[PDB]
RNA sequence: CUUUAAUGUUUGAUGUUCUAACGUUGACCCGUAAUCCGGGUUGCGGACAGUGUCUGGUGGGUAGUUUGACUGGGGCGGUCUCCUCCUAAAGAGUAACGGAGGAGCACGAAGGUUGGCUAAUCCUGGUCGGACAUCAGGAGGUUAGUGCAAUGGCAUAAGCCAGCUUGACUGCGAGCGUGACGGCGCGAGCAGGUGCGAAAGCAGGUCAUAGUGAUCCGGUGGUUCUGAAUGGAAGGGCCAUC
RNA sequence: GAACUCGCUGUGAAGAUGCAGUGUACCCGCGGCAAGACGGAAAGACCCCGUGAACCUUUACUAUAGCUUGACACUGAACAU
RNA sequence: GUUUAUUAAAAACACAGCACUGUGCAAACACGAAAGUGGACGUAUACGGUGUGACGCCUGCCCGGUGCCGGAAGGUUAAUU
RNA sequence: UUUUGUAUAAUGGGUCAGCGACUUAUAUUCUGUAGCAAGGUUAACCGAAUAGGGGAGCCGAAGGGAAACCGAGUCUUAACU
């Protein structure tokens, strides 16, 4: 257990979402990430861990 | 087990 | 409720003007059918005036070659 | 206490030597690098290799290691 | 009397042109982070009934 | 409005009193030459008690049922899914309550890329400092290391440092491998967008193989695809996810 | 089931009147005895099995009669607070 | 004294006596969708249930568990609104 | 008959005669055969009644997609080599 997962929202105005895992206990800072947004078809900040 | 636990207390058949 | 019709049955409306009324008059479709098309699918060679069907991109062609007019 | 196995995992040479293969066909199944790859064959990520090209299959020894290396000669 | 049509299979499998039956992939529902996009990518068309199955397919599904 | 006193008051509660509902298995009268029943008169209770509908508790008093399999008979004990090795007879596969061990995770870096680097152990000398901390030289050669079991790997390192980063991308996929099937696995290349590098290039997680759960029923977000006269909506579908 | 129904040693679905080898034995009654015909009688009652049955138990599960709680109805009038 | 009519007559059951507990009479309790009936034409020196079992000497410690009896402050809690 | 395996001392039959176990209805698929053929065929019902009438329907001649929809294509995708 332990590791939690979260979601990560795209920064676009879009609903687009990733999920991935994260360790709270440890990392209590929120991962931000860019990554690839489909509708709007570009690279934007992911943000949120939750 | 043959024919234990007692039939017809002894008798074999009996009646029924 | 939707149907679809073959450049074949064109020639047996009697009449010569393909219709929602006059396909169920022919024994074509059925009572209930609201919606028709007509598809590439044998082929028609009489002028035939086609009104309230959607038809084909292939179907238009074979009816315009006939002589016919889709309305 | 004892009494518990894993699963066959069916490893081992698929296409021998001499054999006509297409691109894409799986050559060999292995855990590690036992078998290295040559000429127009690429390494998965665990490890097994796959034909690039079309041809026949080829094992050379080769290398100061002398290691054996697949590899595909175009025919 | 009449047969009478599974209704569970009906609503799992339809049939297709040549007489198979295309149906939907499992394993697609839930516990989803974990798995792969490649693996999921893969899962989402719809595919054909494999030949051992077949006969099991017709017998729940009479009128097809 | 500030701030508040009454009075009236939908009502609420509590107490007291009352009689007219209701109770009487008190007395008397009549139907009636009848310890039933009914009517009448009177006394005692009295809006309680009791009964209907709804509702919480209790309820083997009664009822319907369940209470696994493997197994050198059954029970007891052990076991049931997944990974590694041996048995396994030099392709694959292969049994027993045969012999041995592990898993039900971890990681926003422990992932990507560019540049760099190379162990264990021993000997000799050297402040504290000794069997072993740290420093210098030599021998040696991977006996070391790998996030965790075992096996196969690893120097072009897959091992150890540092800079910059998010490819732990989205849509697809020639062709294969392995399963009775449900499935699972490997994959060049193509389109869009991205990181690192001067560049050729490399990157669709991690040295590889465990780290997991079908369907149903629901939940959350997106999307008019559907919308039972019509316009909406509810519900449904599709995509993402729990 | 049908019989022209001996012993022994072996063999054999593993304890043979019936198989192999061998020994013995004219044909047929009557009175007696029970060693065998795994003798007769009852589809083993012990044991296991069947996703069999019935009764019984309980802090197994799900119900429920009964008992009990309150709300509303049958159900009214004063007055004080 | 009683008992497994038909394999068990006993050390089992009952018993006088003892104790606990329930019950104020339209009694508790039992049979009954109910009316009613038994208890009883009885009334706590009575009636029901439970345990023990003539008589003699006696019957110790524990109320945490489970049940029963009592208490009410607070907490939690149904229909309803 | 049942079994890995029965002369088996494993099951069943004293004997004879008579009776005694894969059917029927309606759906659906495949094969053979007959009619007609891009068509084939009617049901209830009517009827001088196995004729004739009745084409309501049903199956086939087009598929793809969850669906709107499009159509010899269509779905997937911003778009497909
Ligand atoms: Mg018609
Ligand atoms: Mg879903
Ligand atoms: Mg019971
Ligand atoms: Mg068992
Ligand atoms: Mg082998
Ligand atoms: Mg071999
Ligand atoms: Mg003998
Ligand atoms: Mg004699
Ligand atoms: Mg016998
Ligand atoms: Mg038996
Ligand atoms: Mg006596
Ligand atoms: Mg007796
Ligand atoms: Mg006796
Ligand atoms: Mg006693
Ligand atoms: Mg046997
Ligand atoms: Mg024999
Ligand atoms: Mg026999
Ligand atoms: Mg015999
Ligand atoms: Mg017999």
């Amino acid at each position: 257990g332990i590791r939690e997962k979260i979601k990560l929202v795209s920064s676009a105005g879009t609903g687009h979402f990733y999920t991935t895992t994260k360790n709270k206990r440890t990392k209590p800072e929120k991962l931000e990430l860019k990554k690839f947004d489909p509708v709007v078809r570009q690279h934007v900040i992911y943000k949120e861990a939750k | 087990x043959v024919a234990a636990x007692x039939y017809x207390v002894x008798v074999x058949i009996x009646x029924x | 409720i939707t149907a679809e019709i073959r450049l074949s049955d064109l020639a047996k409306v009697e009449g010569g003007v393909v219709d929602l009324n006059t396909l169920k008059a022919a024994n074509i479709i059925g009572i209930q059918i609201e919606f028709a098309k007509v598809i590439l699918a044998g082929e028609v060679t009489t002028p035939v005036t086609v009104r309230g069907l959607r038809v084909t991109k292939g179907a238009r062609a074979a009816i315009e070659a006939a002589g016919g007019k889709i309305e | 206490r004892n009494g518990r196995d894993s699963e066959a995992k069916r490893l081992g040479v698929k296409r021998f030597g001499g054999e006509s293969v297409l691109a894409g066909s799986i050559i060999v199944r292995q855990r590690g690098t036992k078998f290295h790859a040559g000429a127009n064959v690429g390494c998965g990520r665990d490890h097994t290799l796959f034909a690039k090209a079309d041809g026949k299959v080829k094992f050379e020894v080769k290398g100061p290691k002398n290691r054996k290396f697949i590899s595909i000669e175009a025919e | 009397p009449k047969i009478k049509t599974v209704r569970g299979a009906a609503k799992r499998f339809k049939k297709t042109g040549k007489g198979g039956f295309k149906h939907k992939h499992a394993n697609l529902r839930h516990i989803l982070t974990k798995k792969a996009t490649k693996r999921k990518r893969h899962l989402r068309p719809k595919a054909m009934v494999s030949k051992g199955d077949l006969g099991l397919v017709i017998a729940c599904l009479p009128y097809a």
